[PDB]
């Protein structure tokens, strides 16, 4: 059945790209900085990068930022960084020229935090296919290693990996189970499936509609791990609105390390 | 054309048999699945669409191929044709000579 | 401003068909069963129908049912029918066969419940298509079928196009992935021309001081901000809320509070 | 591939030099040694039926091609002697007729091209209409969702209003332009089968297909060396 602990990508070296996934109201901006904040521990110098048009990064760190890297505040190793820049040519020059500057510094793990809409890797496969094609008939030679490069640095099962991250409601389980199936067909790997805003009553509440939904997100979230035994399960607890900041990205990245006790 | 396709199947009865036989059983468990609960089974259902998604690419990947070997088999029925061509042409010429 | 409530629905004499969608966890089927509760009332006769795979009208009524319509006991007008079997020719005929046994016993209103996954008004476009064909293609007891489909088709279709006798609800929830599901499908259905006027909401939480629960206040504002850009942006449309029942009371009891409450308009 | 061509070019060349000397009775022997010595060559370099019938169209071609060509040995260490009657203009001229006939075909092209003259004003009027596209689509990228989906949506509904708007234009004026094109070429097409059935009877059975061994066995090869 495994265990509720990410135990594997924490003691794995070979990893070096991971991706974070899943759309719905999900804060994958907080997840992202969280498992980003625990690595760093174990890892010796972690670069974020966003891809979010919310920028959510600059509200949960209360710092500004700009398409360099920089250092973080209140941190040593942390280093954030993002780029609303992520006929064909131009946005492929772009991304070489990103991958040629991340290969630079050359950190040891680059952590992403896809967008709304889908995954930006499937995107980078395009230009060769069609470079191919123009050949067939100068910059375009230079940039081509730069990314068969992390073409098979993507492909590996041992380099690199995808986080999907969903909700307990039908419809972001279907969607999900739609992610996983793609992601499967374009041959990349796969082993974790953060759950988030689980609630987690106690009878000293009376409340009867947090009940309801109780025993609702509780049967959905055993269907869920019926269908998901293979793979990891990360419960995480929704969290008051109560804390927010340092303290809450903090507190919410502890759990990541031992299960959940109410 | 007729004669050649009559072979064609008569020896393609193998993959005429087959290719029944599998989506049949695809329709049946398709209906099956619109006999399945979307909130009660959706476990289940799930490994029936993985099953038919890989069912029905495998062998369509397959079919492409096939349909190559046979695109093949046309191409060399038509260099069977142009050796008809060239036939009747050494027909006229001996008509002459 | 405009009407909280489903008066022009309640009070409109030339409705037909009254079709219900919405993808999610919604209880689409119990909304149109009370939507029919409360349609027989002032009109003749209500023949509900339906397509989901659940049988969600079984579970709220109590009893068992098939391919006939059938009375309901403690209703003297709302009938019953399910039809799980719902080449192109033979669909066709179940089709036409299913609308002229809807149609013929003197029904003024049938509603739908559509299934969660798909949509069967832009079937008709395949018929249509169709006729082009046979008219074209010229120039036994298959042809007869043919000839007792394609005037009966079209007909029926004309009533699906009429803004003043067909009319869709949407329902959706307070949620992104479902507004956003719920706006594609809008757009969606006006493109194909299908009139429309109401989005039901559901699973409306209502909480009080009363209750120190946080988690209560926490999705309240989320379903209020929701709820509000939703308005904003559908002025037109009318909009007609509901609370969010407990589980103390399932079947015909939360039927009629929620064909009370679809009535009137809601206040805690 | 491209060497042992050029190979059989010096051949050609040096058949050119010594063939029509006519030092010994062996024109078709030594046409068919020459020709074996490739052919051997062949295989250092380098189901069952199949593979007979690839090399079988490939072996065809290069020979057809390669046999006239001595032919035309005879046809050039004379014509110098010419300098040194009505046949030698009746060569030349088909050599004007098939460079005609094939700046034609590519002359085709050229008509593809000539479309523009309607296709200007087609496209100063889609160009517009891409520009408030792409610029509308950009603005909607620095857009948020869960707190702006109204505009989002505002956006949407007007780009993809003006996107279909867009398609149906273009699909309209290329599904047109494209029979245009069509039927221009069907028509050029048979005035070009024309001009040949006119040279036909202008001839009216040896000379007949050697005129078709001129007019395709070489040109075709020129034609796929120089705009493949
Ligand atoms: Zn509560």
């Amino acid at each position: 059945p495994l265990e509720p602990t990410l135990s594997n990508i924490i003691e794995q070296r070979s990893l070096k790209w991971i991706f974070v996934g899943g759309k719905g109201g999900v804060g994958k901006t907080t997840c992202s900085c969280s498992l980003a904040v625990q690595l760093s521990k174990g890892r010796e110098s972690v670069l974020i990068i966003s891809t979010d048009p919310a920028h959510n990064i600059s509200d949960a760190f209360d710092q500004k930022f700009s398409k360099v890297p920089t250092k973080v505040k209140g941190y040593d190793n942390l280093f954030a960084m993002e780029i609303d820049p992520s006929p064909g040519i131009d946005e492929a020059m772009s991304y070489a020229e990103v991958m040629r500057l991340v290969k630079g510094m050359n950190f040891s793990v680059v952590v992403f935090d896809t967008a709304p809409t889908g995954h930006t890797l499937r995107l980078l496969n395009f230009p060769t296919i069609v470079e191919r094609g123009l050949g067939r008939l100068s910059k375009l030679e230079e940039t081509l290693p730069v990314i068969r490069s992390v073409s098979e640095q993507f492909k590996d099962p041992e380099q690199t990996t995808f986080i999907c991250v969903c909700i307990a409601e039908f419809l972001s389980l279907y969607e999900t189970e739609r992610l996983i199936q793609e992601l499967a067909k374009c041959k990349i790997d796969t082993h974790n499936i953060i759950v988030n805003q689980l609630v987690f009553p106690d009878p000293e509440k009376p409340c009867k509609m947090c009940e309801a939904r109780h025993k609702i997100q509780a049967k959905y979230l055993d269907q869920m791990e019926d269908l998901y035994e293979d793979f990891h399960i990360v419960k995480l607890p929704l969290l008051p609105h109560e804390v927010r900041g340092a303290d809450k990205v903090n507190t919410f990245s502890a759990l990541l390390l031992e299960p959940y006790k109410p | 054309l007729p004669s050649f396709s009559s072979f064609m199947s008569r020896v393609l009865q193998k993959d005429a048999e087959q290719e029944s036989q599998m989506r049949a059983e695809i329709q049946d468990m398709k209906q099956e699945l619109s006999t399945v609960n979307m909130m009660d089974e959706f476990a289940r259902y799930a490994r029936l669409e993985r099953k038919i998604n890989k069912m029905t690419d495998k062998l369509k990947t397959h079919v492409k191929a096939r349909t190559a070997q046979l695109a093949k088999i046309k191409w060399v029925i038509s260099v069977a044709f142009y050796v008809l061509q060239a036939a009747l042409m050494i027909s006229l010429i001996w008509k002459y000579y």
